[PDB]
């Protein structure tokens, strides 16, 4: 009559396995999302640190 | 991944126990060849003893 | 705390401690059963400065403590250890105060009875609990397969038990207890890396080898002949990545190490492999019933997270038992929780609260009350 009982939490933990995949795949989608809006904050740091060099430079021949 | 050891755990067992159903049947089939084998055997016998009963009559 | 007074299931396993509520299908909390001390004295103040470490807070402070094993092969050292860890699990990992719950608890195989008195009265006096059962892990592992005839391969830390059942009957005739487990496999592992030259005595590596044994480690399907093509083998020669980064190589080794346990001449042991001793606690029983022992063999322990106990298994039983019948062995995934599972099924029903061992019964008989209650 145990044995029963165990059949079925495995069915249970089985179909379950479905619910442990719904937590990966939306941290799955977050990094997704975090590393594409990091393209554009790198390319936008990128241009925003060659305007700034280039004051560095201005700065440099002005002294 | 977990998930795919669990998978093929209970898709691998599900088929040694599917196979191992077969041969306890086989194991029933073998069984009952041997009954077909001894009551064949009677027939036979019973079949001399008649034949026998013939002749002595 | 559930709203409930259900029990408490604890296995106290030999090698790992898993605590939980019962009716839950897993414990709660799970931790191996090392213990880490200051290894050196407080001079120092702001932080720290704390005696005893179990858990993951030791596992993480593994190289500033001595690290001790407060039961090995059952032997006790120390009650006091048991009563800080126990009092971490209840409280700090628990989250659970045992004035509510009975408690169910499973013990080694063959476990001292004086071991027994003792550790009841020292839990009785020092704890609150309310009632008590206790028992033997190998029907635990029985019930977590649900199927009452059966030989239980215990494989602990620090002891493998082989022990006969059947329809649900124990068979201490035929019981053994080996001294071989975890503790010599990471010895013989040891004495084996020293040869390929790494030489390690502080337990971090015997963790780190361990955790080898777990990952990479072989069951030889022929040995000799595995060791002749493992010569040069550089596909089969296997590498793992240490956590400090360098890359360290195993080849025959991977197979050689749990190898042991079926071969003891090794190392010096008069006892043959685990299967002969299976093979004889059959053959000790009566006869007719040894084919069904040889169909229901079970397996159960930490270490069967291994590959290559099955086939060896079943081929060297062959070998040593006439191949008519055929022979299987049943192991589900995840069964070193399966004890823990078991104890859940001990409170499932509702006989079980028919024989708790409740205070008022220890205080009249004394410990004594338990060779009578259990047994
Ligand atoms: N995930 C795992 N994979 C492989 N081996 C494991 C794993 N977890 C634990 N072990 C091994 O199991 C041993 C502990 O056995 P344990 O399960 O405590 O025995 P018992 O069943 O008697 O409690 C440890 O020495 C460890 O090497
Ligand atoms: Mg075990």
């Amino acid at each position: 009559d145990i044995h029963r009982k165990r059949m079925e939490k495995d069915l249970n933990e089985l179909q379950a396995l479905i619910e442990a995949h719904f937590e990966n795949r939306k941290k799955e989608e977050e990094e997704l999302v975090s590393l594409k809006d990091r393209i554009e904050r790198r390319r936008a740091e990128r241009a925003e640190q060659q305007r700034i060099r280039n004051e560095r430079e201005k700065e440099r021949q002005n002294r | 991944m977990d998930a795919i050891k669990k998978k093929m755990q209970m898709l691998k067992l599900d088929k040694e126990n599917a196979l191992d159903r077969a041969e306890q049947a086989e194991a029933d089939k073998k069984a009952a060849e041997d009954r077909s084998k001894q009551l064949e055997d009677e027939l036979v016998s019973l079949q001399k003893k008649l034949k026998g009963t013939e002749d002595e009559l | 705390d559930e709203d409930e007074t259900t029990a408490l299931v604890c296995d106290n396993g030999s090698g790992l401690v898993k605590a939980g509520f019962a009716g839950d299908d897993a414990p709660r909390a799970v931790f191996p059963s090392i213990v880490g001390r200051p290894r050196h004295q407080g001079v120092m103040v702001g932080m720290g400065q704390k005696d005893s470490y179990v858990g993951d807070e030791a596992q993480s402070k593994r190289g500033i403590l001595t690290l001790k094993y407060p039961i090995e092969h059952g032997i006790i050292t120390n009650w006091d250890d048991m009563e800080k860890i126990w009092h971490h699990t209840f409280y700090n990992e628990l989250r659970v105060a045992p004035e509510e719950h009975p408690t169910l608890l499973t013990e080694a195989p063959l476990n001292p009875k004086a071991n027994r008195e003792k550790m009841t009265q020292i839990m009785f006096e020092t704890f609150n609990v309310p009632a008590m059962y206790v028992a033997i892990q190998a029907v635990l592992s029985l019930y977590a397969s649900g199927r009452t005839t059966g030989i239980v391969l215990d494989s602990g830390d620090g002891v493998t038990h082989n022990v006969p059942i059947y329809e649900g009957y124990a068979l201490p005739h035929a019981i053994m207890r080996l001294d071989l487990a975890g503790r010599d496999l990471t010895d013989y592992l040891m004495k084996i890396l020293t040869e390929r030259g790494y030489s390690f005595v502080t337990t971090a590596e015997r963790e780190i080898v361990r955790d080898i044994k777990e990952k990479l480690c072989y069951v030889a399907l022929d040995f000799e002949n595995e060791m002749a093509t493992a010569a040069s083998s550089s596909s089969l020669e296997k590498s793992y990545e240490l956590p400090d980064g360098q890359v360290i190589t195993i080849g025959n080794e991977r197979f050689r190490c749990p190898e042991t346990l079926f071969q003891p001449s090794f190392i010096g042991m008069e006892s043959a492999g685990i299967h002969e001793t299976t093979y004889n606690s059959i053959m000790k029983c009566d006869i007719d019933i040894r084919k069904d022992l040889y169909a229901n063999n079970v397996m159960s322990g930490g270490t069967t997270m291994y590959p290559g106990i099955a086939d060896r298994m079943q081929k060297e039983i062959t070998a040593l038992a006439p191949s008519t019948m055929k022979i299987k062995i049943i192991a589900p995934p995840e069964r070193k929780y399966s004890v823990w599972i078991g104890g859940s099924i001990l409170a499932s029903l509702s006989t079980f609260q028919q024989m708790w061992i409740t205070k008022q019964e220890y205080d009249e008989a004394g410990p004594s009350i338990v060779h009578r209650k259990c047994f």
